[PDB]
């Protein structure tokens, strides 16, 4: 009547607004919206910190480029904000604390490019190592590299430099970095940002655990996985490009404990 | 109000159609599964429907026990070197594979734990003497809990780790343990470590491993052959099986497809080839 | 205190002033003070696999165009 | 669950009706996904071990 | 399915040793007599050996018993054929066969007709060069 | 509403007659067996039966177990060449003769099958050398899942697989399974094949077993002696007993007259001579 | 959940405050969940040959003609 | 409001489902569903055969291509139809039946390619024949090539060889091979797969005589008609391909007088 | 006598012209191409069962003086609704003379038998492309 649809959408959280007009409906994930802590589901006793607006709002990271060689990339979240503005100020000061996101990706090309792009939200994407000597061996700062995550690899690299190893992740493609096949990443809420129809995949992750709150410095709750499910072709040329971009807002954010700064080394 | 072992909806008559209504058509990339049935594409009859998902029911899917570990024991003669074998195995369900990715299939769970102890003995050396029928006593040593040094120390009291004594030829040992967990729900995989490396520390006074924390420590159990020393040797085996009654699952996620390595999610080299060969074009 | 359920029966025995018919049920005792220590009911529930088939924020009509 | 002829299932199979059709500068090879499931009136029974996992030694 | 991934091609003389292996690790309903099959181009598809997944009972063709003996890796998991003293008149393309449900080779003992997964086929000649 | 165990009728009285009522002469090509009593022919009197038919009802019948087989395991020296042997065996009725025939009655039939576990155990090797009480694991591998391989593999991990832990020296071993079949009903005959041969296919490639199919897989039965390997080898026997109970038949067939020879219908030469000599006019 | 049945008694004890005469019954008890788990209740029922020894289209009508 | 639409269809008749998204909604010759034959109007005595889902179904003739250089393309029904299935088995078998037929015909393009081709269903079809000194001189063979169809010319060729003559149909274009202008064909029920516009056309056709049943062995009832009206053409090419392609499935399927098979002489 | 269970798809099913059963039983000895075929002993009617018995079945006979014919309506009968036709055979029609053919006092009589068989409820699901067996 109005000409209302699920392609063309406006997303609004604080002082930022996102719009598109090639969506694919939205998702969210395990159909829960994201929540404040309940009081009869709440455990620490202080009163806590809801920054509201002030840290809930949409965050955008830095752009990556899709090409016929890349084989996937990932991020961590919360890790992923953890320097962006007010949120990760909030989260490097107490202890505690709970968030869900809007995480909303970024890549429209041509009618006449094509491709499809797996977003998968993983609860605990516990990647797996590159050692064949030594398991969970990766080390804190190789696990966590922030706003620029990391990427998936199309073959397996053992570390064997025995003296002073590399201590990171050697995530596989195929096994979802996981050990698991790929092809069953679809349990995850996900969508597929498929060229011809959709430039965008939004997901409304609420917040995932095995307790109401945990320290999010020390612990990711959700992972952000996004591989080329078909792979990345235009026209004729040999070498195209088409960038992605990932913008995300915490929803619902609090926290508790608060304390001295928290200075981790993450180098 | 639909039990699980109700009968699923009966597949109903429909004939030929022609319109603007599209069940065939729709777009996975939104992330949902076209919800179809037969009468959709097909033309079919009225079908009264008799089964039922009452096997596949969590409850049910995880009802069964399963050997998670196999431990040593033994009595020599007293005049032997080496000390007399006692064993002590930390509780996890990690050491073995089959029970573990079943567990894995979920993200958390929570349930009741009942373990049976089925115990096995023999003579090792080859000689004629005689053994008198032994007792074995397991006890559970909890996190923090001073943990046996010797056969015969003072840890064996048992005044408040709880510890059963099983005599050979009888009934297998079990006993029932509710939802220990520390956290609300079992974590069967951990996106994290336990310390945080801060900035003004030692890079070793830092680290931790990755993806391990106490949300999984359950302490260990400690068993041993009450039976004094004996002239001539008896060695024992006490396999364990463990299933998780009033269970309750979260978050699916999928199975594992390359063989494990480790408590972690790391896979080694040369066994991620899961699958075999096979043509496009051939049934 | 006893706990008498029903059994969906299967295999019928030609039976029915007695077993196969009427209605034929099991009891159960709890004889332990701790829920730990009981067993399994195995009298379960089903759900929707919605929150997993159609996460989808905007309602899914399956004969409709899935994008509009 | 087995390969088995007395319980086959049949046969599962793709053609092209008219073909792919594309202008100029439009890349001429294209991919195709594809995925299962079950429908509302699936089930299962008796529960036995996989065999596609296993411990050596 | 199994797994049954066979090798062996070597045209050795008339009067060489030659051993045939097929793949079996995975342990469906295994393959009980297992099975060889021969398909000579001037004639067609024949059984030859097979010994039982647990059982000896192990069947001979006529034509190649003595010099023909099926045995395998109740553990390493493949199936061995020694076919020694070798005529020219074997020259044909070999082929393994899983019978599974072990009575599929106790009833009528030898395979054939109780084999649903399928090898590859090498070929072997035994020729005068 | 007659019950199995209710009174069959009574024989009432009756005198003589002379006429048109013909109750003795009939026509069996009709098909039909004439529905005779003793009044029709003769001059009976009233009597009152007390006869019932309580102990020949379906139940009643196959009230009993039957040994269906007979399995064989070991536990010998460590210093063995041989493996140490666990026994592997394929579910089925067919390998004795005395429950099959009764089975064979009918056509086709439903029950839920108990079993019973007796096991034997002795010495073989004439030594003084000693043993101490052994367990056995039965572990049921139903079509799909991995058979063993060692008495020492992966699979006795049992996770799903049911199994039963038989202290030896106790009472024997019993479970029930209920009605298994992939049919509507158990078939004891069957007239066909597994597969369909087709002509552009070869003849090796559309082969099948005459009466064969899945109707009748129900995997295996694998069974080991848990004990770990002992000086002086011991030897077992597990003797398995089947009663169906709760059972339904259908169609009736004349019973095996020459004695079985394989799981089909096929018997063997000079075995086909069942009865004896017998002149016509002798009683 | 007691299943309560009667025996028809056979041999008689010289009793009838107790035994012999007045109704013996027996109990029983279903511990299992599964019926398959259950005894035999062996309260069957009869039915007539009928469907085995005249299977004919026509009524048999034993005094008459079987041909007419 | 839902999104519905005329271009975006689905029909389904059996095992079988039609799926398309350019289609210019869908036609009924003379506004009349095919439908069974009525006691009122019904003749032959005997029970009749109603074959239902089993002949009932959508049924893929043999794919055509479309050129610069073709005239066009026809074909018969129930001719078309004689060997599918289960359908030709019961027309082998019975002396007399009827039946309507949903014909849906396919072909895509780009929308860099353009052309129009028109879909008529002309009943009673009496195409013409090739010989200038013979009447009515087409075997029944020639009449009848099944499946494969045949085809229009854009010239007359009479048939010269008065030994053995050819005794085929020699249908002019834009004579609709009938001897009337194809410009007026449009009075039959018909539609037009015009590139731009729409990928397919759908005609719903009932059965069509002069009595309620015949012998559909001897003679067709409705004919398939298709000629471009405009040219194809795609971007500056010079020898351009599109294929064609049709599927039709009998409706309201009955036959009577049931017999020994037919045995005709087709070549 | 070496195999069970050996006959082949085409042997066992012979279609229209059916089969018949033997007085002695033969045993294939030609283990080079075995005959795979059923040899079934009219006295143990085929099956290794006495003939006598046989009237279990739903039978009616054909004797001469009184009936020309035999009429029998048979269900569909097996294990479960439908099955496979062309993989398996529900029902089977054994004809044997229970008292011998004479006439008169002649040497070589000859009576001619004729089966005329009617489905009855006939259904059918899982329509696809057609099956083209093997029969010889
Ligand atoms: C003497 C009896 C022992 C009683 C104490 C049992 C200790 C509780 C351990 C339960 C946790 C086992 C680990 C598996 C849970 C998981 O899958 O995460
Ligand atoms: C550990 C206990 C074993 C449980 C599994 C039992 C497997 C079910 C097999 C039942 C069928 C036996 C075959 C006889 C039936 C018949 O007469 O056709």
């Amino acid at each position: 009547a109005c000409g209302y649809s699920d392609r063309v959408l406006q997303l609004t959280l604080g002082n930022s607004t996102i719009t598109t007009q090639e969506a694919a409906n939205s998702v969210v994930a395990y159909g829960r919206w994201p929540e404040y802590l309940r009081d009869s589901e709440a455990n620490p006793v202080d009163q806590p910190t809801e920054p509201d607006v002030a840290a809930c709002r949409f965050y955008t990271l830095d752009t990556v480029s899709w090409t016929k060689e890349s084989r996937g990339w990932w991020w961590k979240l919360p890790d992923a904000l953890r320097d962006m503005g007010l949120f990760g100020q909030n989260m490097y000061y107490h202890y505690l604390g709970r968030s869900g996101y809007t995480v909303h990706v970024q890549c429209n090309a041509s009618k006449f490019h094509q491709g499809a792009l797996g977003v998968f939200a993983v609860p605990e994407m516990c990647l797996a190592g590159d050692s064949n000597t030594t398991t969970m061996h990766t080390s804190y700062q190789n696990a966590n590299p922030g706003e620029k995550g990391g990427t998936f690899t199309g073959t397996f690299t053992p570390d064997n430099n025995q003296t002073s190893p590399a201590r990171r992740f050697c995530p596989v493609d195929y096994l979802l970095g996981n050990g698991t096949l790929l092809g069953n990443a679809f349990v995850f809420p996900h969508q597929i940002i498929n060229l011809r129809t959709n430039n965008c995949a939004t997901l409304v992750l609420p917040y995932v655990n095995s307790l109401s709150i945990d320290s999010m410095v020390k612990h990711n709750n959700w992972g952000i996985a996004i591989l080329p499910l078909a792979p990345l072709n235009f026209a004729s040329e040999s070498s195209p490009e088409i960038p992605i971009t990932l913008t995300i807002a915490p929803m619902c954010c609090e926290f508790n404990g608060l304390r001295n700064i928290t200075l981790p080394r993450l180098q | 109000a639909a039990t699980s072992r109700d009968a699923l909806p009966n597949t109903e008559a429909s004939g030929p159609t022609h319109s603007k209504e599209i069940p065939a058509l729709t777009a996975v990339e939104t992330g949902a599964t076209n919800p179809l049935v037969p009468s959709d594409t097909v033309q079919t009859r009225h079908v009264v429907q008799h089964r039922s998902r009452s096997e596949s029911s969590i409850e049910s899917f995880f009802a069964r026990g399963a050997c998670v570990t196999i431990m040593t024991v033994d009595n020599p003669a007293s005049t032997t070197n080496k000390d007399k074998l006692f064993a002590v195995w930390k509780i996890t369900y990690k050491d073995t594979v089959q029970l573990r990715r079943k567990l894995e299939f979920f993200t958390y769970s929570r349930f009741d734990m009942e373990l049976t102890f089925v115990v096995t003995a023999n003579f090792t050396e080859t000689n004629n003497g005689h053994a008198l029928n032994q007792v074995y006593q397991i006890m559970y040593v909890p996190p923090g809990a001073p943990v046996p040094e010797k056969w015969d120390d003072y840890t064996w009291q048992t005044s408040s780790n709880p510890s059963i004594f099983y005599t050979y030829g009888t009934a297998p040992a079990r006993i029932s343990v509710p939802y220990v967990g520390i956290s609300n729900a079992y974590s069967h995989f951990y996106d994290g470590f336990s310390k945080v490396p801060l900035k003004d520390q030692s890079a070793a006074l830092g680290d931790s491993l990755y993806g391990a924390a106490s949300l999984n420590d359950f302490g260990i159990l400690a068993v041993r052959v009450v039976n004094d020393h004996n002239p001539t040797k008896v060695t024992s085996k006490i396999r364990v099986y463990l299933k998780p009654k009033h269970i309750r699952v979260w978050c699916p996620r999928p199975p594992r497809a390359v063989a494990y390595y480790g408590p972690g999610v790391d896979y080694k080299d040369g066994t991620l080839t899961p699958l075999s060969t096979k043509d496009l074009t051939t049934y | 205190g006893a706990q008498v359920s029903s059994q969906k029966v299967g295999a019928h025995e030609n039976s029915n002033r007695a077993y196969g018919g009427s209605t034929i049920n099991y009891t159960t005792i709890n004889y332990y003070r701790d829920s730990a220590s009981n067993a399994a009911s195995k009298q379960d529930f089903s759900q929707d696999p919605s929150k997993f088939t159609e996460p989808i924020k905007d309602v899914l009509i399956k004969t409709a165009p899935m994008l509009n | 669950t087995i390969d088995d002829s007395f319980t086959e299932g049949g046969y599962i199979s793709v053609f092209y009706q008219t073909r792919i059709v594309v202008p100029l500068s439009t890349p001429r090879e294209m991919d195709i996904l594809g995925f299962v499931s079950a429908c509302n009136d699936f089930s299962v029974r008796l529960l036995r071990d996989t065999t596609h996992i296993e411990q050596k030694a | 399915q199994v797994q049954l991934q066979e090798s062996g091609g070597g045209s050795v003389q008339t009067g060489g040793s030659l051993r045939l292996s097929c793949a079996a690790s995975e342990y469906t309903q295994s393959s009980a007599c297992m099975g060889w099959f021969r398909q000579a181009p001037g004639k067609e598809r024949e059984g030859v050996a097979g010994i039982s997944r647990f059982f000896g009972t192990a069947y001979y063709a006529d034509s190649v018993k003595g010099r023909f003996t099926i045995s395998q890796d109740k553990a390493k998991n493949t199936v061995y054929l020694q076919m020694n003293s070798l005529k020219p008149e074997d020259t044909a393309i070999y082929y393994c066969a899983a019978g599974q449900g072990c009575l599929t080779t106790i009833q009528a003992l030898g395979g054939a007709y109780g084999y649903n997964a399928w090898g590859q086929g090498t070929q072997v000649t035994v020729s005068s060069h």
